[PDB]
RNA sequence: UUUGAUUUGGUGAGAGG
DNA sequence: CCCTGTCTGGCGTCCTCTCACCTATGATCATGACGGT
DNA sequence: ACCGTCATGATCATATTATTACGCCAGACAGGG
């Protein structure tokens, strides 16, 4: 279901911008997981552009020169 | 309330018909109050499961998607397809309905002109592409999403659909509420599907399988009317067969589940013993 | 920081941190005292409540409290909820270069620009304006061109229609729920204090005219100017995402 | 007959139903509560009485001592209301207590105490109410609102099927204290019964039955019948009664008397219940099966033993049977478990039970209330009798026990305030039985169940909190002391009581900010009905039913008026007959229809009597006797509306406006608009604004008198009499004197309240509107307030308007105006802001308020006296300096010296950096009152020694006015007393005037009462010279005020706003609208006559929002124009007075049989001619909610004037000048201007500043802030493929600090172009996870 | 070895859309 | 040992505007006013 | 009029108790056929 789905994510941005943050967080911290940001919400969180609409172009340079 | 409110406004009304009134439209008040906490954190929920889905490619090089056909309940045929297939990619290319003939190829959009011309061959339903079967690792292909509604092409490489589309059905939110037998309407042929029946004595073919659909296709191709007709009923008509506009052709009872058989021959009863099995209720009414 | 007056209206982290150093400080005296053991076991075990109170408040029973009977905001109360630092600060920010009033109509308007008062054309463009002046030659210093626009002076107006001419605005309606509740389009300076909105646009943001509000927003850089004039602009949202059903339809 | 303010403007009335109840006092909720609170109440209740007799006499602990009650009394106030709203004190009264300490001996605490002591003491200050109804706090006018809550009794909820999922119902009794310790009983899906004690731990029920002392064999006793089995030498055979077996089974054949009754397979029979009940059969027999699972009810023990041969409540076996029958037991009692009758629930109960006594239950108890400690059997003991049977922690109040004697269907509603044993088994014999099959349950929304406090009883309780807080001070303090030295003034201190009463009328969420731009808005605001606060609901949690309304509602709290959006439903408004019952239900009057005639003897009915009784309808046809005309009448029985036969009725409503509250029943035409548009109408009247001059309603409901003069805005005169001086300050009336007092002569004096601030920064005036040597009549207005006019109530103005489509300028819902609206100044309100000014106390000195202040000039200081303070007069503009203060400086530069004072000039030379305190902008304003309070021991400067000249010639010429004044009053009555006896016509006026007492008189009344006046004369001069000093005293002393401040300057501005693009203008019929364009004259469409109209609507709100009365309200009030432009025209031509007198009398008849029955004959040719001078403007008429003017009367009131029938005039266009086809409605409607303006919504900003924790902008209008661009926004953005438009919305112009001040470089050099960097709030979020143990960093 | 204008925090209640 | 009531936690709409209200104390050196010589 | 005594305001660390009245909806837990 939705929100177990979007609780269930391989970015704990994402799923700590949602709901329960504690939860989210002493799983990620004690998995040591980390978050290759890759979406709309992590750029939104962090500061930087969009990877979906004008910073797509920035986002396939960068994909790319890496 | 068994008394209505028999007067309008311009008359006037009383001050019993003005408080029934005021029970009907504090309960929209209330409604409309509460209702708009749910429809927001719907399109919470459904803004951030979308999120990530990015249209990523051009092809995800695939031959899968879903059959998208009109829908009907019961009544006349409701959604045409024409609504359903509006600037969809087909996944397998469209057999004109007459015999084995490339009408549309396999990677075309539908736009209007398409579905004038499958709507003048009477297509029956389009194997279409659909954004669940999309191939694409980390986001969906720019073809099995489809039109870019608001744009008339095809969706552009990178327009994030997911939260166009997370808006677009979380923001109704708000004007969605909170709180016998088969009768024919038309005139057509009959076909059935899931069918495993027997002819009865008297003729009407009864069905031995529960989850029998009873299809009204007309006499161009396109399927107009369908119904589920249980296990055990008395069909009126049979397979293939031309009706007439408002005859009865089904007829059951589900009150008594039927335990009609195949073959005929004597009846026993094999472990039915009057006293621990069985027991003995001679009717009081009738007799029998 | 202290509020108007003498006192200093104090956070609550401050006295979760001086609880826990003044409980440690009574648990370093204690040890160094050489205590028995139920006096040192209750000292560290409301050392224990302390830092867990400390970090996430009420998950353990019931929660402290200062003034009056309300529970105090702790650590993980700063980032959980409604109103942390995901849902309050980093997903939804306040914004310059922003102003908000109430909304009429104004028929005469081309779908691509709406009106847009005077006064708050001059308060969300200061820096544009002060760009302008300084080009010119009127002015020297800043402070200068600060006098001239907090003044007012005839030569300012003209500055402002040669400010405004090209730059699409953001107008958007505060219950915003699809996208075409964002819509940029170009100013029409208004006498008056009222954002005179296209009507038909109008079923796009599901605005009627009972006391409605809307906000403006500046796109600053070069292109954000060029993202509201080529994907934002009014003319360009005539169809619905959700369909295909035009929204521009005459109400 | 009528009055002489209703001979001025008589407002014709239609309305068929002849009243006999009129409107009562409308704030008679709150002054009757609060009068209930405070007075001196004998016979220990109601009031402040219950508490200080229910908390005292506190006992000590057993030292002997007692601190007893006597009395109470509160002293006067010290302020009254006008000075305690200038100064900002509290308006309280300070409570004086007779208190009395008792000190009993050694062995005898029935005997003699050696010293008693008797006194006064001090304790805390109650804040009084205000005649208006109101308290006045912190110098704010607040107002507590009742609060509607469950009322103390038993109540037996049904908790329906969605627990345990299968559909099996609940039942659950909830005892409701008013004060202690809840009680839930309930029931299982193993249908086993639980108590609960205050929602803790869960406990078999029959656990209390043990510990109220019951044996188990007494229990059975009580909640079973018993079942008799006599051993009679075959087969152990029974009594058998029939009625146990209707439906049953039975197992056997049934015979007696030789006969076959009842055969086996089979069930008993009604008839065969009757056989053997009729051949009188008692002795049946039974096999060795019957008595298989039959439950014994008492032990049964052998004799020869010893031993227990089946305990109680224990089913019977083979073996057992075999034990009692060879012991010597012939009779056997057991129980009647049935399936449908009577379930064993009880006896589940017991078998779940591990107790077996009384100490057992108490220790379980005991263990259940405090968890995890040794219970001892006095502890028990007195914990059990302190949670139920105790006077001090468990309350029922009388209401409480009424409902749990009626509700339990008991005789005597008195009863103790404790519970006891019968109360808690009546309640398990009601739970059982509503679980059996019988009864009902009990619903939460009938108004039978929903108490109504006030501010006198929440007032009181909070008042006893203090008191139970004090007494735990002083049961501390007596007896851990030295006795007898000390007094009852050491021992109590008046902390608690006053901080508790205080936060109470301080801070409550009951005790609100009065809501005052109006008088509609404080007499409804008064009125409400609120169901939140403490021990109510919540708005974000509940729920569904609370937010509706239900059937018995009608005629007790208002069905339309209440708040639309997160609270519809709790914030209830309460109806306009609607009293408050003696214990605190809501009662409403009825008429006693006997048998055939409706008597005209009005009668008051609760909720739950209205419910037994059957009430027809309000508007009923009936024939001038009572006799109902029809032979069906709608009627309305137990909640359910029918139709009824003719005198089947036992009561009629009293009149039609009182389903209605007085928010919603000033609406002409109610019953024609849909119940949204009315609700949204009632709303928007509440949210209006005081006009410059307002007019009056043209079509209104007759009910503006009543919210008028029963709110507190006008000046009500007192004694009636005759007019003496009018002025816009004062009115002096002189007494009649078939009303005066014999002695203190009397002549009034009203003080009118000229131009002050409002809470929401209205304008509250007072305007005389009586002319001099004017008659007036005890009961009548003088001065009109805000927004009323000759005692009516005129909140918005009426205007010409059209519906038409208007070139799309009223689009939505807009208003289109002409230029003539703004030109005659009709809508130009006026506002008043208070703006404070403090003169702090901080280091390196305190601070200059005096006008030598650096870096200003000439042009700000020519608007500043020599001392600072801004002139009285001064109009000023948005950013000019009001008062001068300078301090700030802070340390720009280290002083060099360490603290070099002494050196180069005085004190210092100006710090480091000098800017005098230079206010804001965007409003502009006239200064017209200044106010500067100085904490004393401050040299006062000269503008405020220039203030304290002012108000001292100001009081001394007032009280030296009131000392001539009422001596002229007093020598009158000197000069009507010696027209006779011993009368001197020459010689009264040659001698000097204060001695007109030793003139030629005898000893009669005449010079008996020269000696009281002289009396009174003499009270005067001293009681003047006292009064003139305490005066000075009052006005020369200092005022107590914040720790650390100088003085404090406050100043008014007035500003006065227009009418501009973008206010809110909206009708009393939900039809709102932004005015969208200010046209000029000659634009409007004009008609065949020659007048533009003034507002231009749009006609396509009517069919969708359907509120058609706002049409019927345009003909009506063309038709009262109609009749006020010929009025105009037959008094323009000056015409004599027999014309006007036609025409006034024709246009008073005009109807069918109406109330108002006027006749023109006794007004004598001069009131006539002033009557037309108040209806050339116009002619007011009244139309009444439910029984109004039908549409026939409207057309025969437009064909009076020479109007068309249909109301459409023909118009002509403003631009074109050819005419509009298809001819438009015209006519005049009544709208008013809301206080939501454009120019104190609009604003903008650039770059302002910055919050300190997040650098964000700051967030508000007052605080120069930037819109929330929140997160619905972000994903609409996203949903584009705008991605550095975002990017710079949550970067650039946000957040990053580098970022923006690169930004500003970069835009005025004309470079666009963005550094992005980093938000520094996600650098906060780095700190927040990382000051946990938490290692969040950024990887590469 | 001497250039600088800078900052108004939680709680609870009520209204508009 | 697989169903199962029962208990515990965790959600519950965005944007805006106005107003008021904000912990008690228990102990002592040193300043400050009052009375005798 | 000077000297001594009662009174009264600064600075300063000490560390937490006598109400209940949401409605699902998952998720984990002791109980028992
Ligand atoms: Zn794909």
């Amino acid at each position: 279901g939705i929100t177990k789905a979007s609780l269930a994510t391989e970015s704990f941005i994402s799923a700590a911008s949602f709901q329960e943050t504690t939860r989210v967080l002493t799983e990620a911290a004690v998995a040591g997981k980390r978050d290759e940001l890759r979406g709309l919400k992590e750029n939104v969180i962090v500061g930087r552009l969009i990877p979906a609409g004008t910073g797509y172009a920035y986002h396939q340079d960068r994909m790319r020169r890496r | 309330i068994e008394t209505p409110i028999t007067a309008n406004f311009r008359e006037g009304l009383n001050v019993l018909q003005y408080f029934i009134s005021t029970h009907g439209a504090r309960k929209g008040l209330a409604d409309t109050a509460l209702k708009t906490a749910n429809s927001g954190y719907l399109t919470r929920r459904l803004v951030d499961v979308a999120q990530d889905l990015v249209v990523t490619e051009d092809d995800c090089g695939t031959h899968e998607g879903i059959m998208m056909t009109p829908v009907i309940e019961g009544g006349d045929v409701k959604e045409p397809l024409r609504d359903r297939v509006l600037g969809r990619v087909t996944a397998e290319d469209v057999l004109k309905p007459g015999t084995a003939d490339i009408l549309v190829p396999r990677n075309t959009l539908l736009h209007e002109q398409w579905c004038d011309l499958l709507e003048e061959n009477s297509v029956d339903a389009v194997k279409v592409r659909s954004v669940v079967s999309c191939d694409t690792d980390f986001g969906v292909c720019a073809h099995c999403y489809g039109r870019d509604l608001a744009r008339g092409h095809i969706i552009n490489k990178g327009e994030a659909i997911g939260v166009i589309a997370a808006q677009s059905i979380g923001e109704p939110g708000t004007q969605l509420t909170m709180r016998s037998s088969i009768q024919v309407k038309n005139k057509g042929s009959i076909k059935l599907s899931n069918v495993k029946s027997v002819v009865n004595s008297s003729g009407k073919l009864v069905i031995t399988s529960r989850n029998t659909e009873l299809k009204l296709i007309d006499e161009f191709g396109r399927t107009k009317e369908s119904y589920k007709v249980p296990y055990g009923a008395v069909l009126a008509k049979g397979d293939g067969e031309q009706v007439a506009g408002g005859e009865t052709v089904a007829n059951w009872d589900p009150h008594t589940m039927p335990v009609i058989t195949e073959v005929s021959g004597f009846v026993r009863f094999t472990d039915m013993i009057d006293g621990q099995t069985i027991t003995r209720q001679t009717d009081e009414l009738t007799g029998l | 920081v202290p509020l108007d007056g003498g006192r200093f209206a104090t956070s609550d982290l401050n006295d979760l941190y001086r609880r826990v150093i003044n409980r440690n400080n009574r648990l370093k005296r204690l040890l160094d005292l050489a205590a028995p053991d139920i006096i040192v076991r209750n000292e560290k075990r409301m050392l224990q409540e302390a830092v867990d109170a400390l970090l996430d408040n009420g998950r353990r029973g019931r929660a402290i409290t200062g003034s009056n009977k309300r529970p105090l905001k702790s650590l993980a109360d700063m980032i959980k909820g409604k109103q942390g630092r995901f849902r309050q600060n980093l997903l939804g920010k306040r914004v310059d270069y922003s102003g908000r009033s109430v909304i009429t109509v104004g028929p005469y308007l081309r779908l691509h620009q709406c009106g847009l008062p005077k006064k708050m054309a001059l308060e969300l463009f200061k820096p544009f304006i002060y760009g302008k002046l300084e080009l010119r030659g009127l002015a020297t210093t800043i402070k200068a061109a600060k006098k001239m626009v907090e003044r007012e002076e005839a030569v300012v107006w003209d500055i402002l229609d040669e400010v405004i001419r090209e730059h699409p605005v953001l107008l958007n309606r505060a219950p915003t729920l699809h996208r075409l509740g964002i819509q940029a389009f170009e100013p029409v300076l208004i006498e008056g204090k009222a954002i005179q909105l296209h009507p038909l646009v109008c079923a796009a943001y599901n605005a009627d005219f009972d006391g409605d509000q809307m906000a403006v927003h500046v796109p600053l850089t070069l292109e954000a100017q060029l993202e509201a004039r080529a994907l934002m602009m009014s003319t360009n949202n005539i169809l619905s995402p959700a369909n295909g059903e035009p929204i521009i339809v005459p109400s | 007959v009528y009055s002489y303010t209703e001979k001025k403007r008589i407002r014709k009335d239609f309305g068929k139903r002849p009243q006999v109840l009129d409107v009562p006092y409308l704030l008679s909720i709150q002054l009757d509560s609060f009068q209930k609170f405070i007075e001196q109440d004998p016979e220990g209740q109601y009031g402040l009485e219950a508490a200080f007799r229910s908390v005292f006499p506190i006992q000590s602990y057993s030292g002997n001592s007692e601190l007893q009650y006597v009395s109470y009394r509160l002293g006067e106030p010290v302020f009254d209301v006008q000075e305690c709203q200038i100064r900002g004190v509290t308006y309280s009264a300070p409570l004086r207590v007779k208190l009395r300490l008792v000190i009993y001996e050694r062995e005898a605490p029935e005997g003699t105490v050696k010293d008693i002591k008797e006194q006064e003491v001090y304790m805390g200050e109650i804040p009084l109410m205000t005649d208006n109804g109101t308290f006045v706090i912190n110098g704010t006018e607040r107002v507590i609102v009742s609060q509607l809550h469950r009322s103390p009794g038993v109540f037996f909820d049904s908790d329906k099927g969605k627990t345990h999922s299968s559909g099996k119902v609940l039942y659950n009794a909830r005892i409701i204290p008013y004060r202690g310790s809840w009680l839930d009983f309930e029931f299982d899906p193993k249908d086993n019964l639980f108590v609960r004690i205050d929602r803790r731990r869960k406990l078999p029920a029959t656990i209390i039955l043990r510990a109220l002392n019951y044996t188990t064999e007494q229990i059975l006793d009580l909640f079973f019948e018993k079942v008799i089995f006599e051993i009679r030498d075959n087969k152990l055979q029974m009594e058998l009664v029939p009625e146990r077996l209707r439906g049953e089974t039975a197992s056997f054949d049934i015979e007696a008397n030789g006969k076959v009754y009842v055969e086996k397979g089979r069930r008993i029979t009604a008839r065969h219940i009757r056989q053997l009940e009729k051949d009188d059969v008692k002795l049946i027999e039974v096999p060795v099966e019957y008595i298989a699972g039959k439950v014994v009810a008492k032990d049964y023990i052998d004799e020869s033993t010893g031993e227990l041969i089946c305990a109680a409540n224990m089913e019977l076996s083979l073996d057992l049977l075999a034990k009692l029958s060879q012991s010597g037991h012939k009779r056997i009692e057991t129980l009647f478990t049935n399936d449908l009758d009577h379930g064993p629930y009880i006896s589940e109960t017991l078998r779940v039970d591990p107790t077996n006594d009384r100490l057992s239950a108490l220790v379980e108890i005991y263990r259940m209330m405090r968890p995890g400690e040794p219970p001892t059997r006095e502890a028990a003991e007195s914990l059990f009798e302190n949670l139920f049977f105790s006077e001090d922690r468990y309350d029922l109040s009388a209401v409480g026990r009424m409902k749990f004697n009626r509700s339990l269907l008991r005789e005597e509603i008195e009863g103790s305030g404790i519970l006891s044993k019968d109360d808690i088994i009546d309640v398990m014999k009601k739970l059982i039985d509503i679980r059996n099959g019988k009864g009902e349950v009990d619903d939460i929304d009938h108004l039978g169940n929903r108490r109504i406090r006030s501010v006198g009883e929440m007032a009181e309780n909070q008042f006893r909190v203090g008191l139970v807080r004090v007494e735990r001070a002083v049961k501390e303090r007596l007896s851990l002391g030295d006795l007898d030295t000390l007094m009852p003034q050491d021992m109590i201190n008046a902390k608690p009581i006053s901080a508790a009463v205080k936060e109470f009328f301080g801070s409550s969420q009951l005790s609100q900010f009065m809501d005052q731009n109006n008088p509609l808005s404080e007499i409804t605001h008064k009125r409400r009905i609120s169901a939140l606060g403490p021990g109510g609901l919540t708005r974000e949690r509940a729920g569904f039913e609370v937010r509706d309304v239900h059937p018995t509602h009608y005629g007790r709290v208002c069905p339309i008026e209440t708040p639309e959006g997160p609270n519809i439903g709790l914030i209830n408004s309460l109806s306009v007959y609607a009293q408050t019952n003696e214990y605190g239900f809501l009662e409403t009057p009825y008429r006693k229809v006997t048998d055939g005639v409706v008597t005209d003897e009005i009668h008051y009915l609760s909720a739950i009597e209205e419910g037994n009784y059957v009430i027809a309808q309000a508007n009923s046809n009936l024939d001038e006797e009572g006799h109902f005309v029809e032979d069906l009448v709608t009627c309305r029985s137990k909640g359910e509306s029918s139709l009824f036969s003719r005198d089947q009725v036992d009561y009629m409503d009293v009149s039609t406006q009182q389903v209605v509250s007085v928010g919603a029943s000033l609406i002409p035409f109610l019953e024609h608009d849909d119940a949204n548009r009315a609700l949204m109408g009632a709303n928007m009247q509440r949210q209006a604004v005081p006009t410059l001059r307002a007019d009056k309603p043209l079509v209104g409901t007759g009910m503006e008198r009543a919210v008028a003069v029963d709110s507190g805005v006008t000046a009500v005169a007192k004694r009636g009499g005759v007019v003496q001086y009018v002025d816009a300050s004062r009115i002096v009336i002189k007494v009649n004197e078939d009303e005066m007092y014999p002695g203190e002569a009397g002549i009034d004096i009203y003080n009118l309240t000229k131009y002050t601030r409002s809470n929401q920064n209205t304008c509250i005036n007072q305007m005389p509107c009586v002319s001099l040597g004017e008659p007036v009549e005890r009961g009548d207005v003088l001065a009109d307030g805000p927004s009323t006019d000759l005692g009516e109530l005129a909140l918005g103005q009426n205007m010409r308007v059209a519906f038409m489509p208007w070139n799309g300028y009223n689009f939505e819902d807009s208003i289109l105006v002409s230029e003539r609206v703004v030109q005659e100044d009709r809508f130009t309100t006026i506002h008043i802001q208070e703006l404070a000014c403090v003169s702090r106390d901080t280091k390196l000195g305190p601070e200059e308020i005096t006008a030598d202040i650096p870096n200003v000039g000439e042009a700000a200081l020519s608007k500043l006296d020599e001392s600072g303070i801004v002139y009285i007069g001064a109009e000023v503009t948005g950013g000019d300096i009001l008062v001068g203060k300078v301090t700030p400086k802070g340390e720009t530069q280290l002083t060099p010296e360490e603290k070099l004072l002494r050196a180069i000039f005085g004190e210092k030379a100006s710090d480091v950096k000098d800017s005098s305190l230079r206010v804001p902008n965007g409003v502009s304003g006239t200064v017209i009152d200044v106010q500067v309070f100085t904490r004393d021991g401050v040299e006062k400067d000269k503008r405020a020694l220039e203030i304290e000249e002012m108000q001292l010639k100001q009081a001394k010429k007032d009280l030296s006015e009131e000392l001539q004044i009422l001596e002229a009053g007093l020598f009158s009555r000197i000069r009507a007393v010696l027209v006779a006896g011993g009368v001197e016509a020459e010689k009264l006026d040659k001698l000097p005037r204060d001695r007109w007492l030793e003139l030629g008189l005898t000893d009669e009344e005449k010079q008996n009462q020269l000696e009281q006046l002289a009396e009174q004369y003499d009270e005067l001069k001293h009681e003047f010279e006292k009064k003139l000093e305490a005066k000075r005293r009052k006005i020369t002393q200092g005022d107590d005020l914040a720790p650390g401040v100088l003085k404090i300057v406050k100043v008014y501005l007035a500003v006065k706003r227009r009418i501009q693009p973008g206010d809110k203008m909206a009708g009393r019929h939900g039809n709102k609208g932004v005015i969208s364009k200010i046209n000029p004259i000659e634009d409007m469409p004009y008609d065949e006559n020659g007048t533009p109209v003034d507002i231009v609507l749009n006609p396509l709100g009517v069919p969708s929002r359907m509120n058609i009365g706002q049409i019927l309200e345009t003909h009506l009030g063309m038709a009262a124009k109609g009749i006020g432009d010929k009025i105009n025209a037959m008094l323009k031509q000056q015409q004599e007075v027999a014309k006007l007198r036609e025409f006034i009398q024709r246009a008073y008849d005009l109807g069918a049989d109406v109330r108002q029955k006027v006749d023109l004959s006794t007004f004598s040719d001069e009131e006539v001619m002033r009557l037309a001078e108040n209806l050339r403007k116009g002619m007011p008429i009244a139309t009444p909610v439910f029984d109004g003017a039908k549409e026939a009367e409207i057309k025969e009131l437009l064909k009076l004037g020479d109007l068309p029938t249909s109301g459409q005039i023909r118009l002509y266009d403003g631009r074109t000048g050819e005419q509009f086809e298809r001819p438009v409605t015209v006519g005049y409607m009544y709208m008013l201007k809301l206080n939501h303006l454009v120019d104190d919504k609009m604003h903008a900003r650039s770059t302002g500043s910055y919050s300190l924790v997040t650098q964000q902008p700051l967030g508000g209008k007052a605080q120069f802030g930037g819109q929330r661009f929140g997160e619905m926004e972000v994903w609409a953005l996203e949903a584009y493929g705008a991605a550095y438009t975002l990017q710079e919305m949550l970067t650039v112009k946000s957040d990053d600090v580098n970022g923006r001040t690169k930004m500003y470089k970069n835009i005025v050099d004309g470079n666009h172009q963005m550094e992005p960097g980093m938000p520094e709030s996600f650098n906060v979020l780095l700190k927040e996870i990382r000051s946990l143990g938490i290692n969040i960093e950024l990887e590469d």
